[PDB]
């Protein structure tokens, strides 16, 4: 039953005592349900430590990952092009599951075609396909370039991009000038960082490879920058912002900001922005090249030095305040420009809100999980607020990933309780947040089950999600917030000492109970 | 209106294609005319989508994994093959259950084989095995497992069944492998048949023996709701004040004992003609229990629907209706009074999958709103022929529209409301258009039944009446 | 008792079993407390419509006010004008009370004196306390100018600011040529908007009221934007980036933005930025004069139009969409120069942003309370959204500014079940809350209390509050966020649909209870 | 070390001042010598401060109404007067208690008059039993109210005294004026004798006649400490498990019915001297009852106090005092164990209100760490009589400091560590030096006892060792 003046969606309206007592009908009648006083103490059996040594001895069984595949990495970076349009050479559900992620993590229209691979396939190529899905895709939505990709059908078939785009501009399903880069993205090696590392590669090849013989480093002095996999809107603005304070000439690449954040005014616009193909053919005669996300960007890397002859920085990513100095100082030793009084303002202004947020920072316990450049990071900015990482995880994590984070761990008083996990999901953190509790989780939306769970055992057994990473399909406008340089930092440090006031203030609301520290003032 | 501007329109449209293309393409956009009860003579659906034109389709293991087997609570469904599949469709579809989630309910919870290179190249049924065994011994409350094939498990030799087979000889367990390989057929069509008749060889007869089951003449089934935002409970507890008993639903917050006591309910009320037609034909071959379709969509749907099930038994049940049609009406009669005089006049175009863009008609009718455009991503002609008499008189039709397509009608058309599905949304409400989801009903819901009728409704005139499509043109230009 | 490794503060330490018996004796024994029950009924009654009939009925008394006096307005607007003392001529208490009050909403150091008047000072006057303290701060402090407010000591005794000022330059305590403004803000007229106002009009007259008969109105070609009483330091960022990116000659009079942010860099800087002597001299030459917050500038605005012979544009504050379109719009007349496409493209974003979460935001119901013309702005944001305001406060709102209000609501079909109460304190909104219950609060940290009351009537009656609004003490680094303008909208939605998600969150984390409608994508 | 140089110091920084303020601050500041008893020789105190010179002085009103009256939870304080006063006053000091707030406890509430311009020309007597009659009506728990006076109050000429009696003669009720007007005096401290003085002639005496309260010969009341992050009940404990009964506690979490019952307990130990040695002289005259000052800062004065306290009983609180000391002695032997050598050799300069600048230094020192300047807003030259002899030879006094004398001399002397109040927090966080806040803890505590002691070592650990401190300097810079 329902009110007109109060309308109830499913919450609460299944609360109601007909809905209650018709859903116990059913699980008494026909669901064959388990006692609750097993499945009670089969949850409490999970929760302990001998679950998790049992959980941690897997080996061909994973369990909620945290990761994804190497396409989706492809079409996000071949989205950050001019007038370019991903094309997935390969099955068409991969595209629908690519556009329906990446619709909710950033709640704009995403651009992605297939060649829509079937059966047939399986045993004579997708030759025809790829002729045809060119020629549809060229002929409809007039991309100014197509950056094609492969899934995994056409991965294990063995499907030659390179003869097959040949074969089209011949027989002339496409014309022969039409730029066509293209990637091969196994799904089966790495994860989506490792797609997009791919595509850029490609992309930079075909643009830049076969007219290396007029290119000089340094002629048009200017400073290339890869962001990589990004899904933050402000990252881009940020690093633009920063290199545009300093004076700094720079050519962007990949930069996809302005199509996935194009104004609401009546018109739907499928191109916006993105790195241009002179800007791609102009690449090799700049200073140097600059990877923002050193530990994906591997091939790019190899090629970037091996071709354009680019002595590329050890940097590491931009991220709080030790590696974002380190980041401005070598931009301002390779372009010659000093750091203006701009950029010294606001890391001073950050060096106070550390010193205002350090009471209540010290000493907190995070697990955290993400990306590799992401989480080290992270782990770098926790590091210097003094607090205490716990579990540092990272699914799609290396050994020497994994030994670089040890290496900046053991630098410091705090990281003495941290352990980092590689190959390691999200079931394998619950163990590890119940076995052993830390404060706080720092993840994407996955971790909110987790928090549940622990909510299960207790509320002092709670350990509360902090959403940082991608996806977040919970929350509204995350992906317009900022990471990297002093802005991310001052915007992870206010989330950060916001949560755990919000959590000190639902701990002490209880009247009488607890409310003797319900301080105004904190 | 006006059937040959429609067509004018319809032609306008097909000029960008290249030759193969707009030849193909002209077949799947019709205009509608209610007389014609053969849709094979104007629309042709069920075909392989053409290459490069950014299709709304899914594959064949998103029909069975995600729509099928999915729901099912109490089962372990794994994602055999690479990480990409699984993870991108877990906990996507808003199929409600209630359970402990990690010890008797793993809806939401992604399990995968995480296939690297080397199980590509020398195989994965040992690494499957090993799987089975780790998911024993970490789940000890899963009722059964089902393994989801992805597309390398068909493309390289791998042989699940015989797996299947020897493991749930060896733990004396379910285990139903399902070949769902998103390169098979052209849509989830094909998943939806494939899950069916795993559903058939493997599940459904374990129980043909066994007579513990103690039947009562008011036993029905209901098949192809899948609980979306709790609209199947929104159906039941309908059927259960009719005084009939509902054994089993299939398949949200269904579990594998009621997909077991299925045939021995007395009658089949099917929601989702498209996905459960196979394993309703079957039931009706082999075991003798006749269905029927219902639809719950809107107060006059549904109580056709309830009127329609009363008249399949005896007096009582039918004065029970006739109680529930009477105790109900208020209520659906002041949400109508409420929210028709804020919606009269509207024009809707849809497009969504199999079923739904024919069975929500009905309310938008009884809220006095006009449908203009219709379509379908997956259906065959048999859904196409009830469309065409569902739908109204020189109406728009199409079948596996692309985006330049469907942008180009809405444009032309001018609707003042769409429902379609998140790959549509943000490009609608850019252009201005009120939007709905239509898939998950804008993660708000349910919408069936004289419960849903109401939460329909003030999502209609809240979306459709909100001051900020009127902000989009700055006052400047 | 204490363990090393785990120290705990006074929360949970005094949860254990030692403090809470030590605490029930103290309370059996000595305290004579009421019994539990009736503390319970007394609660329960002080929670319905009868008691609310009896609150509202009160005359003399006032719990839990929601304003402040005069003189800390005086002192935030002296605080904003380059090397600036604000001096309150009177007692030291309320020099203090401001310092700790600014220092813990800003957490920022905060400069002002006082001539610490006694009761000597109260039989003969504090002319020599005046003499004594102009003639200590310039030779300690060193500032450019000193402004001077009053308390209510002087106020009530009659001190004449002029006389003591002219009898201080003449003695020789200050120089002549040292500028001096001064103004009376007496703390028992209005609130500290009031006092901002006086202390503005005050400085204004001071530094042009004898020199007008060269002043050519639109000779600098520069547009002139008084704040008013301000305390988010990014909407003084916001204002001047909108101006910039319009390429309008603007002049921003009392700026406090950087002496209010200035970095930790190893020196302690007692003056930063601020309006300088010379844009005040020369703002009668501008185009014209615009009030950002009108409602409490209506002396500065009779001293513009009466003196400077501006004619002020009757705008509201910038806030929301509607009024920032009607503020850029009237810029753009005043100044010639057409609004550029960086503002039409974010405010396609933020209209983008508002069709985004328009599904969570229709329909919620907000208490809310602050200053007038923000209270106003937000309650026309909040109709834009398709949100419902039921209960509108303003302890120092007036009739025609209430009269207003009814006007704004009354053009929007989503203002019909709102009332707008003006001099009413906390306690009235807290009984508000209770008989009429809303689906959030949005204040300042003072609110949090009244949360904490609705939390005792059960769960299903809690109404959570938002932090908008000056002073928020119990929150960090909130003070650096934007209100006004796009980027305003923008944080204000992003916050309102959050906070409504994180209340769905948790109000269906149960498991097995209500964790069916925890859905991962919202 | 080195007296010359730091008189020096002094010397440059007075230069600055004019004539007058020169030789009146020259009087404030001074050098320790331990041997010199007689600070009035040495230094000067309680005096008015010198105009525009930005003093941490306070008023009376934040004396009575801030610090005294206030931590009474179950009276209802009204500041008699304009809004501000209560408004900036409210909720800002720490005073913990238990208690529900709206109902029986109103501490962290704000009574006001509010007064207006006709409340000034017109006084306003009727508005304040007009207020009484409205706190009756609507808080009828209550169990006393006080009237904390304001400036335009004193200087308006209104008779609360008159009204109070009055009202209080009408209502059967206890109401206490308090003349704690701002312009009077120089700083807290006569705020503090005025409520003092309230309380004698007020509560104190209300149960003179009355016996049905049973004594014992171990009654003992807390007199001078107000709770501060709980600091009092981290102090009681204690006191309890000697075999002590504590009945009264002034005032943090303190009741009407404690005051009341104070008279009738064998010994007062006071805390807090300087608010409250008018109300303990007066109780040893009228009553007989002895007092002693007591301190709970750091281990060995909580063991030396523990000991004094337990001399002054029989035997038995003797020995229990002794198993109270066996049993928290390897708690504080592992909380300086963990941290002593993290902050061995560090120096800190102190400047608070009236007690703390000489109770903290104990604990400093049993953390090996040396306190090189002290201070106080508004001690009395007894107070400074007392610090000499517990402070460094050659080390630096200030009264009533000045922000440009406190940036000198923390400039010039580089200390560690410096523990003031909020309006000094962020002046010298921006100049690099570690912080902590000697006032409300900095949002931690309590400090009192074995219990406290564990947080004021990890409080002065996480603060003087945190990396911020290393990152002020750009590596470009
Ligand atoms: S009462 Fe005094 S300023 Fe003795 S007004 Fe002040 S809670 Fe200080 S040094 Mo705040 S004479 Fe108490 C004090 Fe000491 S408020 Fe507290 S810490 S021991
Ligand atoms: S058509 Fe269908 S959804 Fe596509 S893969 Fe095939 S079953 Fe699956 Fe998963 S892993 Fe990634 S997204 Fe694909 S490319 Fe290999
Ligand atoms: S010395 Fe003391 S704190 Fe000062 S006023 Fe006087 S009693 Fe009070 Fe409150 S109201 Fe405002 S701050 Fe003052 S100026 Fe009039
Ligand atoms: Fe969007
Ligand atoms: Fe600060």
């Amino acid at each position: 039953s329902q009110q007109v003046d109060k309308i109830k969606a499913s919450y609460p309206l299944f609360l109601d005592q007909d809905y209650k007592d018709m859903l116990a009908k059913k699980r008494d009648g026909f669901e064959e349900k388990y006692p609750q006083d097993k499945i009670d103490e089969v949850f409490q059996w999970t929760t302990t430590k001998e679950y998790q040594e049992l959980n941690f001895q897997r080996e061909a069984l994973t369990v909620n990952p945290a990761k994804a595949c190497q396409p989706l990495g492809a079409v996000l970076c071949a989205l950050g092009f001019e007038k370019t349009m991903p094309y997935v050479h390969g099955s068409q559900g991969c595209v629908a599951y690519f556009r329906s992620y990446f619709n909710r993590h950033f709640r704009e229209p995403v651009s992605c075609v297939s060649d829509s691979m079937t059966e047939d396939a399986a045993v004579f190529g997708g030759q025809q396909n790829m002729k045809d899905g060119l020629q549809n895709c060229k002929a409809t939505y007039k991309p100014d370039m197509i950056a094609v990709s492969t899934t995994c059908m056409a991965e294990v078939i063995g499907d030659d991009l390179n003869a097959f785009i040949n074969n089209s501009k011949k027989e002339g399903f496409i014309p022969d000038e039409f730029p066509v880069p293209f990637a091969h993205t196994p799904s089966f090696v790495g994860s989506h960082v490792t797609g997009w590392d791919n595509m850029f590669e490609g992309i930079a090849r075909y643009f830049t490879l076969k007219s290396m013989d007029d290119k000089v480093v340094g002629s048009n002095k200017k400073i290339n920058i890869v962001p990589g996999f990004e899904t933050y809107l402000g990252n881009f603005r940020v690093i633009k912002r920063m290199l545009s304070e300093m004076g700094v000439g720079y050519s962007l690449l990949s930069d996809p900001e302005e199509v996935l954040d194009t104004p609401a005014d009546g018109q739907f616009r499928m191109y916006a922005g993105g790195t241009t193909q002179e800007e791609m053919k102009d690449a090799p005669n700049a200073l140097n090249t600059v990877l923002l996300q050193p530990w994906h960007l591997e091939k790019t890397k190899k090629f970037v030095e091996g071709t354009w002859k680019h002595e590329v920085p050890k940097l590491n990513i931009p991220m709080g305040l030790d590696w974002t100095d380190e980041f401005l100082m070598k931009v301002s030793e390779i372009s010659g420009q000093p750091i203006p009084a701009s950029l010294t303002k606001e890391r001073g202004r950050l060096v106070d809100m550390m010193t205002d947020s350090h009471t209540w920072l010290h000493g907190k316990r995070f697990a955290l999980w993400g990306d590799p450049d992401f989480v080290m990071g992270l782990v770098k900015f926790l590091l210097e607020l003094g607090c205490e990482p716990v579990h540092i995880l990272c699914h799609n994590g290396n050994k020497r990933w994994k030994k670089a984070v040890d290496a900046i761990l053991a630098a410091s008083p705090y990281g003495k309780n941290a352990t980092v996990y590689i190959g390691k999901d999200l079931w394998h953190l619950r163990s590890l947040v119940f076995t052993d509790k830390p404060d706080f989780m720092i993840g994407n939306s996955y971790g909110k089950f987790i928090q549940r769970d622990t909510l299960h055992k207790g509320k002092e057994f709670e350990v509360p999600l902090i959403r940082i990473g991608f996806p977040i399909f919970d929350r509204h406008h995350l992906h317009r917030s900022t990471t990297l340089g002093y802005e991310g930092a001052m915007q992870i440090l206010t989330t950060l000492v916001n949560s755990i006031l919000e959590r000190l203030d639902e701990e002490t609301r209880g009247m009488q109970a607890t409310d003797y520290n319900h301080d105004l003032v904190r | 209106m006006s059937r040959e501007e429609v067509e004018s329109l319809i032609q306008e449209v097909l000029e960008v294609y290249p030759e193969k293309a707009r030849k193909d393409r002209n077949k799947h956009l019709a205009v509608n005319d209610p007389a014609v009860t053969q849709s094979k003579k104007c629309i042709i659906s069920n075909k392989k989508s053409q290459p490069g034109l950014m299709t709304i389709r899914g594959c064949a293991y998103a029909g069975s994994k995600g729509v099928v087997w999915g729901p099912i609570k109490d089962m372990i469904h794994i994602s055999h093959g690479p990480v990409g599949c699984g993870q991108y469709s877990r906990a996507g579809r808003r199929n409600y259950y209630i359970g402990t989630t990690g010890v008797n309910a793993f809806v939401t919870m992604n399990f995968t084989s995480d296939f690297q290179e080397k199980d590509i190249v020398f195989g994965g049924d040992k690494k499957l095995a090993k799987l089975i065994d780790e998911v024993e011994t970490l789940f000890p409350l899963n009722k059964g497992i089902s393994v989801q094939s992805e597309c390398p498990i068909g493309l390289i030799g791998d042989d699940i069944e015989s797996v299947s087979k020897v493991k749930g000889a060896e733990l004396s367990k379910t285990i139903v492998p399902v070949r769902c390989e998103g390169f098979r057929g052209v849509s989830q069509s094909l998943g939806h048949h494939i899950a069916n008749d795993a559903v058939r060889d493997w599940v459904l007869g374990k129980r043909d023996e066994d007579t513990t089951f103690a039947s009562t003449p008011y036993d029905v089934a209901i098949i192809g709701d899948y609980n979306i935002g709790g609209d199947a409970w929104s159906s039941r507890i309908l059927l259960e004040e009719m005084g009939l008993r509902c054994v089993a639903q299939w398949s949200g917050d269904g579990s594998i004992s009621e997909i077991e006591l299925t045939p021995k309910v007395k009658l089949n009320l099917v929601h989702c003609y498209r996905s459960m037609n196979y394993i309703s034909r079957h039931m009706e071959e082999k075991y003798g229990i006749p269905w029927m379709e219902y639809n719950f969509f809107g107060p006059t749907k549904t109580i056709e629907s309830l009127r329609a099930i009363a008249a399949k038994f005896d007096e009582s049940i039918q004065k029970k209706c006739e109680e529930v049609i009477a105790k109900y009406k208020p209520e659906w009669e002041a949400v109508v009074a409420k929210y028709r005089p804020r919606l009269e006049g509207k024009r809707v175009m849809l497009y969504i999958g199999g079923l739904r863009p024919r069975h929500v008609i009905g309310a938008y009718e009884d809220l006095g709103m006009e449908v203009v455009g219709t379509g379908y991503e997956f259906a065959h002609n048999d859904d196409y022929d009830r469309t065409m008499k569902e739908m109204g008189d020189s109406t728009l039709l199409y079948d596996d529209v692309t985006g330049y397509e469907f942008e180009e009608f809405v444009k032309r058309i001018k609707p003042d409301l769409i429902g379609s599905g998140i790959k549509e949304k943000f490009i609608f409400q850019k252009m201005g258009i009120p939007f709905r989801e239509m898939h998950s009903w804008d993660y708000s819901g349910p919408y069936h039944g004289f419960d849903g009728f109401a939460i329909f409704a003030r999502d209609m005139d809240m979306t459709l009446n909100n001051p900020c499509w009127k902000k989009l043109q700055a006052p400047w230009e």
